[PDB]
């Protein structure tokens, strides 16, 4: 689909069975999601943000489902203020900026 | 309110 | 043009007289710039995200060329690590996301 801006790029997407909205954001290059639990082995890593720096768990190739497209990739969780679609899955769905 | 979610790893 | 997200969507911009590389975030509700002096009255302001919030200096009615599209709005002041075009300008050349 094409997505105009004058709003969010909100989407929902499907992750571990469940909904939930989340923001196409160009400008992270992760997918980070608010806190929640994920099946599998996690690892403590950091990411940088406009104001500051925090703590998150990693999850290795989770598959996520954008708006119908699929996905399957590293999903960072933390707490972060909404969920965020970074460049590592929208690559994946073929997402472009055009103008 | 929150509104810009640059992000980025280390 | 199209860009893809391989890569940071970084693109040439022109503000006051100068010109800079900045990330098309559509992730960023506003335009952020990294600290420049730029003449004209502005409204303190604090903008957030991931990590917290940081402080920057509101501009009004500042022109501003992302490559070779013309846009005018406001624009945002502050130690962001980043140039950071948002959607109150992206909307105005015309820019969208596709998939």
């Amino acid at each position: 689909p094409q997505i105009t801006l004058w709003k969010r790029p909100l989407v929902t997407i499907r992750i571990g069975g469940q909904l939930k909205e989340a923001l196409l954001n160009t400008g992270a290059d992760d997918t980070v999601l608010e806190e929640m639990n994920l099946p599998g082995k996690w690892k403590p890593k950091m990411i940088g943000g406009i104001g500051g720096f925090i703590k998150v768990r990693q999850y290795d190739q989770i598959p996520v489902e954008i708006c119908g497209h699929k996905a399957i990739g590293t999903v960072l969780v933390g707490p972060t203020p909404v969920n965020i679609i970074g460049r590592n899955l929208l690559t994946q769905i073929g997402c472009t900026l055009n103008f | 309110r929150p509104g810009n979610f640059l992000q980025s790893r280390p």
